[PDB]
Protein backbone atom coordinates (compact mmCIF):
# COMPACT_ATOMS: atom_id res chain seq x y z
CA UNK A 1 0.00 0.00 0.00
CA UNK A 2 1.00 3.39 -0.62
CA UNK A 3 1.54 4.33 3.64
CA UNK A 4 -2.04 2.93 4.36
CA UNK A 5 -5.11 3.89 2.75
CA UNK A 6 -6.01 6.61 5.36
CA UNK A 7 -2.98 8.13 4.66
CA UNK A 8 -3.81 8.05 0.78
CA UNK A 9 -7.58 9.10 1.58
CA UNK A 10 -6.01 12.23 3.41
CA UNK A 11 -3.94 12.93 1.20
CA UNK A 12 -6.22 12.94 -1.73
CA UNK A 13 -8.67 15.35 0.39
CA UNK A 14 -5.42 17.71 1.12
CA UNK A 15 -5.08 18.00 -2.30
CA UNK A 16 -8.76 18.64 -3.21
CA UNK A 17 -9.05 21.47 -0.47
CA UNK A 18 -5.38 23.40 -1.56
CA UNK A 19 -4.30 24.04 -5.04
CA UNK A 20 -0.59 22.26 -4.59
CA UNK A 21 -0.12 18.85 -3.54
CA UNK A 22 3.21 18.92 -2.94
CA UNK A 23 5.38 16.38 -3.46
CA UNK A 24 6.36 13.95 -0.79
CA UNK A 25 5.30 15.99 1.78
CA UNK A 26 3.83 13.36 3.92
CA UNK A 27 6.72 11.26 2.97
CA UNK A 28 8.96 14.15 4.60
CA UNK A 29 6.35 14.69 7.35
CA UNK A 30 6.81 10.50 8.12
CA UNK A 31 10.40 10.87 7.64
CA UNK A 32 10.73 13.98 9.97
CA UNK A 33 8.25 11.80 12.53
CA UNK A 34 10.80 8.49 12.47
CA UNK A 35 13.79 10.61 12.90
CA UNK A 36 12.27 12.28 15.76
CA UNK A 37 10.75 8.85 17.32
CA UNK A 38 13.95 7.52 18.39
CA UNK A 39 12.31 4.56 19.91
CA UNK A 40 10.38 4.10 16.87
CA UNK A 41 7.34 3.23 19.29
CA UNK A 42 4.89 5.54 17.43
CA UNK A 43 5.00 8.19 19.31
CA UNK A 44 7.39 11.41 20.50
CA UNK A 45 7.91 12.69 23.97
CA UNK A 46 7.74 16.43 24.98
CA UNK A 47 11.40 16.94 24.90
CA UNK A 48 11.61 15.66 20.83
CA UNK A 49 8.48 17.84 20.22
CA UNK A 50 10.00 20.83 21.56
CA UNK A 51 13.55 20.21 19.89
CA UNK A 52 11.89 19.45 16.66
CA UNK A 53 9.64 22.93 16.53
CA UNK A 54 12.54 24.79 17.73
CA UNK A 55 14.62 23.43 14.73
CA UNK A 56 12.00 23.96 12.48
CA UNK A 57 9.51 26.93 13.34
CA UNK A 58 11.83 27.97 16.07
CA UNK A 59 9.06 28.79 17.86
CA UNK A 60 9.26 29.64 21.64
CA UNK A 61 9.21 27.15 25.02
CA UNK A 62 5.93 27.83 25.86
CA UNK A 63 4.10 28.46 22.58
CA UNK A 64 5.24 24.61 21.97
CA UNK A 65 4.43 23.48 25.34
CA UNK A 66 0.61 24.91 24.11
CA UNK A 67 0.58 23.51 20.70
CA UNK A 68 1.59 20.10 22.15
CA UNK A 69 -0.75 20.64 25.27
CA UNK A 70 -3.65 20.64 22.65
CA UNK A 71 -2.66 18.25 19.49
CA UNK A 72 -2.11 15.60 22.67
CA UNK A 73 -6.19 15.01 23.61
CA UNK A 74 -5.36 11.77 25.04
CA UNK A 75 -3.13 13.78 27.59
CA UNK A 76 -0.73 10.43 28.16
CA UNK A 77 2.51 12.86 28.05
CA UNK A 78 3.66 11.95 24.25
CA UNK A 79 2.74 12.81 20.59
CA UNK A 80 1.39 10.34 18.55
CA UNK A 81 2.95 10.15 14.68
CA UNK A 82 -0.50 11.09 13.43
CA UNK A 83 -1.08 13.80 15.47
CA UNK A 84 2.77 15.36 14.96
CA UNK A 85 1.47 14.91 11.19
CA UNK A 86 -1.54 16.93 11.30
CA UNK A 87 0.32 19.73 13.36
CA UNK A 88 2.39 20.14 10.57
CA UNK A 89 -0.18 20.15 8.24
CA UNK A 90 -2.00 22.89 10.40
CA UNK A 91 1.28 24.90 10.20
CA UNK A 92 2.14 24.28 6.15
CA UNK A 93 4.79 27.07 6.02
CA UNK A 94 2.05 29.48 8.34
CA UNK A 95 4.51 32.55 7.39
CA UNK A 96 3.53 32.46 4.14
CA UNK A 97 0.18 34.94 2.52
CA UNK A 98 -1.77 31.73 1.41
CA UNK A 99 -0.95 30.12 5.04
CA UNK A 100 -3.41 32.39 6.47
CA UNK A 101 -5.96 32.00 3.75
CA UNK A 102 -5.41 28.25 4.29
CA UNK A 103 -5.72 28.27 7.69
CA UNK A 104 -8.77 30.06 7.60
CA UNK A 105 -10.15 27.29 5.29
CA UNK A 106 -8.69 24.81 8.34
CA UNK A 107 -9.69 21.19 7.77
CA UNK A 108 -13.00 19.30 7.20
CA UNK A 109 -14.80 19.81 10.50
CA UNK A 110 -12.77 23.21 10.41
CA UNK A 111 -14.72 23.84 14.21
CA UNK A 112 -12.90 21.25 17.22
CA UNK A 113 -9.41 22.74 16.56
CA UNK A 114 -10.31 26.07 17.93
CA UNK A 115 -12.73 24.04 20.21
CA UNK A 116 -10.30 22.30 23.16
CA UNK A 117 -13.28 22.16 25.10
CA UNK A 118 -15.18 19.89 22.80
CA UNK A 119 -18.29 20.97 23.99
CA UNK A 120 -19.08 22.97 20.52
CA UNK A 121 -18.02 25.88 22.11
CA UNK A 122 -14.83 28.28 22.11
CA UNK A 123 -14.43 30.15 25.35
CA UNK A 124 -11.72 33.17 25.61
CA UNK A 125 -8.70 30.97 26.35
CA UNK A 126 -9.38 29.40 23.10
CA UNK A 127 -9.51 32.36 21.17
CA UNK A 128 -5.71 33.51 22.99
CA UNK A 129 -4.58 30.15 22.37
CA UNK A 130 -5.64 30.96 18.83
CA UNK A 131 -4.45 34.06 18.17
CA UNK A 132 -1.18 32.57 20.07
CA UNK A 133 -0.95 29.71 17.14
CA UNK A 134 -1.66 32.25 14.35
CA UNK A 135 -0.62 35.70 14.48
CA UNK A 136 -3.09 38.29 15.10
CA UNK A 137 -3.91 41.66 16.44
CA UNK A 138 -5.21 41.41 20.07
CA UNK A 139 -8.02 44.29 19.34
CA UNK A 140 -8.54 42.47 16.00
CA UNK A 141 -9.22 39.08 17.79
CA UNK A 142 -11.24 41.60 20.45
CA UNK A 143 -13.80 42.83 17.42
CA UNK A 144 -13.87 39.56 15.71
CA UNK A 145 -15.49 38.23 19.20
CA UNK A 146 -17.87 40.56 19.61
CA UNK A 147 -19.10 40.42 15.87
CA UNK A 148 -19.44 36.48 16.45
CA UNK A 149 -20.78 36.48 19.73
CA UNK A 150 -24.49 38.32 17.82
CA UNK A 151 -26.01 36.45 21.11
CA UNK A 152 -23.91 37.81 23.91
CA UNK A 153 -23.01 34.65 25.83
CA UNK A 154 -19.24 34.26 24.80
CA UNK A 155 -20.15 31.31 23.08
CA UNK A 156 -18.96 30.44 19.30
CA UNK A 157 -21.62 27.97 17.77
CA UNK A 158 -20.53 25.58 15.23
CA UNK A 159 -23.01 27.40 12.99
CA UNK A 160 -21.97 30.50 13.61
CA UNK A 161 -18.54 29.22 13.16
CA UNK A 162 -18.89 27.90 9.92
CA UNK A 163 -20.43 31.20 8.42
CA UNK A 164 -17.83 33.39 9.82
CA UNK A 165 -15.17 31.29 8.26
CA UNK A 166 -17.45 31.42 5.03
CA UNK A 167 -17.81 34.83 5.22
CA UNK A 168 -13.64 35.68 5.86
CA UNK A 169 -13.48 33.11 3.02
CA UNK A 170 -15.64 35.23 0.56
CA UNK A 171 -14.22 38.61 1.85
CA UNK A 172 -10.35 36.99 1.08
CA UNK A 173 -11.43 35.82 -2.19
CA UNK A 174 -12.85 39.00 -3.22
CA UNK B 1 -21.73 45.88 42.68
CA UNK B 2 -18.53 47.57 44.11
CA UNK B 3 -17.10 47.84 40.48
CA UNK B 4 -20.78 49.07 39.94
CA UNK B 5 -19.56 51.63 42.76
CA UNK B 6 -18.00 54.12 40.48
CA UNK B 7 -20.12 57.91 41.02
CA UNK B 8 -22.58 57.22 43.70
CA UNK B 9 -19.90 57.31 46.64
CA UNK B 10 -17.79 60.15 44.45
CA UNK B 11 -21.31 61.81 45.33
CA UNK B 12 -21.90 60.29 48.69
CA UNK B 13 -18.15 61.64 50.14
CA UNK B 14 -18.83 65.12 48.33
CA UNK B 15 -22.16 65.80 49.73
CA UNK B 16 -20.44 64.78 52.70
CA UNK B 17 -17.37 67.21 52.32
CA UNK B 18 -19.78 69.90 51.54
CA UNK B 19 -22.48 69.33 54.06
CA UNK B 20 -19.49 68.61 57.01
CA UNK B 21 -17.08 71.90 55.54
CA UNK B 22 -20.75 73.82 55.77
CA UNK B 23 -21.38 72.77 59.40
CA UNK B 24 -18.05 73.83 60.67
CA UNK B 25 -18.81 77.44 61.21
CA UNK B 26 -22.91 76.89 62.15
CA UNK B 27 -22.74 75.85 65.42
CA UNK B 28 -19.32 78.08 66.17
CA UNK B 29 -20.86 79.57 69.13
CA UNK B 30 -21.10 75.92 71.06
CA UNK B 31 -17.50 74.68 71.67
CA UNK B 32 -16.45 78.35 71.34
CA UNK B 33 -18.93 79.19 74.40
CA UNK B 34 -17.70 79.69 77.91
CA UNK B 35 -20.28 77.60 79.56
CA UNK B 36 -19.08 75.43 81.86
CA UNK B 37 -21.58 72.50 82.33
CA UNK B 38 -21.44 70.64 78.47
CA UNK B 39 -20.29 67.16 77.09
CA UNK B 40 -20.46 67.00 73.48
CA UNK B 41 -18.78 70.40 72.93
CA UNK B 42 -15.54 68.40 71.38
CA UNK B 43 -17.95 67.42 68.67
CA UNK B 44 -18.12 70.43 66.96
CA UNK B 45 -14.86 71.86 67.75
CA UNK B 46 -12.04 70.40 65.06
CA UNK B 47 -12.55 69.89 61.29
CA UNK B 48 -11.62 65.98 62.05
CA UNK B 49 -14.05 66.87 64.72
CA UNK B 50 -16.73 67.86 62.45
CA UNK B 51 -16.05 64.90 60.14
CA UNK B 52 -16.91 62.40 63.07
CA UNK B 53 -20.05 64.64 64.41
CA UNK B 54 -21.41 64.55 60.70
CA UNK B 55 -20.67 60.61 60.45
CA UNK B 56 -22.46 60.43 63.60
CA UNK B 57 -25.24 62.12 62.47
CA UNK B 58 -25.46 60.22 58.80
CA UNK B 59 -25.50 57.14 61.43
CA UNK B 60 -28.40 58.39 62.84
CA UNK B 61 -27.47 57.63 66.58
CA UNK B 62 -28.42 59.73 69.17
CA UNK B 63 -29.57 62.99 67.12
CA UNK B 64 -32.20 63.94 69.68
CA UNK B 65 -29.95 63.81 72.46
CA UNK B 66 -27.39 65.87 70.58
CA UNK B 67 -29.79 68.46 69.66
CA UNK B 68 -30.82 68.73 73.03
CA UNK B 69 -27.26 69.21 74.12
CA UNK B 70 -26.62 71.55 71.33
CA UNK B 71 -29.92 73.26 72.90
CA UNK B 72 -27.65 74.40 75.80
CA UNK B 73 -26.47 76.72 73.51
CA UNK B 74 -28.69 79.98 73.53
CA UNK B 75 -31.82 80.17 71.37
CA UNK B 76 -31.51 82.15 68.49
CA UNK B 77 -35.13 81.35 67.60
CA UNK B 78 -33.79 78.45 65.47
CA UNK B 79 -34.00 79.85 61.99
CA UNK B 80 -30.89 78.74 60.28
CA UNK B 81 -29.11 76.53 61.92
CA UNK B 82 -30.89 73.54 63.39
CA UNK B 83 -32.94 73.49 60.69
CA UNK B 84 -30.06 72.92 58.80
CA UNK B 85 -28.66 70.04 60.24
CA UNK B 86 -31.91 68.18 60.67
CA UNK B 87 -32.43 68.82 56.76
CA UNK B 88 -28.80 67.83 56.46
CA UNK B 89 -29.21 64.18 58.22
CA UNK B 90 -32.84 63.59 57.27
CA UNK B 91 -32.16 64.16 53.16
CA UNK B 92 -28.38 62.43 53.39
CA UNK B 93 -29.52 59.63 55.43
CA UNK B 94 -32.63 58.53 53.30
CA UNK B 95 -31.45 59.56 50.08
CA UNK B 96 -28.16 57.82 50.39
CA UNK B 97 -29.82 54.83 51.65
CA UNK B 98 -32.21 54.45 49.31
CA UNK B 99 -29.87 55.46 47.17
CA UNK B 100 -27.64 52.77 47.41
CA UNK B 101 -30.22 49.72 48.35
CA UNK B 102 -31.94 50.86 44.81
CA UNK B 103 -28.60 50.52 42.99
CA UNK B 104 -27.89 47.39 44.56
CA UNK B 105 -31.67 45.76 44.07
CA UNK B 106 -30.92 46.57 39.99
CA UNK B 107 -27.52 45.46 40.23
CA UNK B 108 -29.32 41.80 41.36
CA UNK B 109 -31.64 42.58 38.87
CA UNK B 110 -29.55 42.48 35.63
CA UNK B 111 -27.59 39.55 37.81
CA UNK B 112 -30.72 37.80 37.40
CA UNK B 113 -31.54 38.82 33.59
CA UNK B 114 -28.62 38.03 32.22
CA UNK B 115 -28.99 34.57 33.89
CA UNK B 116 -32.27 34.26 32.24
CA UNK B 117 -31.31 35.32 28.90
CA UNK B 118 -27.64 33.04 29.27
CA UNK B 119 -30.61 29.95 30.14
CA UNK B 120 -33.45 30.84 27.49
CA UNK B 121 -30.27 31.29 25.29
CA UNK B 122 -29.04 27.38 25.77
CA UNK B 123 -32.96 26.45 25.43
CA UNK B 124 -33.71 27.78 22.43
CA UNK B 125 -29.99 25.96 21.12
CA UNK B 126 -31.32 22.80 22.93
CA UNK B 127 -34.19 23.34 20.85
CA UNK B 128 -32.51 23.93 17.29
CA UNK B 129 -30.16 20.82 18.44
CA UNK B 130 -33.04 18.13 18.72
CA UNK B 131 -34.41 19.80 15.21
CA UNK B 132 -31.46 19.67 13.33
CA UNK B 133 -30.49 15.99 15.09
CA UNK B 134 -33.82 14.67 13.29
CA UNK B 135 -32.84 16.63 9.78
CA UNK B 136 -29.53 14.83 10.35
CA UNK B 137 -31.62 11.23 11.00
CA UNK B 138 -34.40 11.72 7.90
CA UNK B 139 -31.21 12.88 6.29
CA UNK B 140 -29.57 9.12 6.58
Amino acid sequence: MKLTPGCFLWYLYMDKIYCLLSLRNVKALMVYFHLLDVHHRNTLNDVLFFHFLQHVTNLNKSQIGMIFDLLDWTAVGEIGFDQFYVLICILLAHQDHLEDHFMYRHSRPVFELLDLDGEMNIGAANFQNYRFLFNIKKQELRDLFHDFDITGDRLLNYKEFKLYTIFCTDKSID
Amino acid sequence: ALKSMTFLLMLLLIFFYIFAVTGVYFFREYSRSTIEGLEYNMFFSDLLNSLVTVFILFTLDHWYAVLQDIWKVPESSRVFSSIYVILWLLLGSIIFRNIIVAMMVTNFQNIRSELSEEMSHLEVQYKADMFKQQIIQRRQ
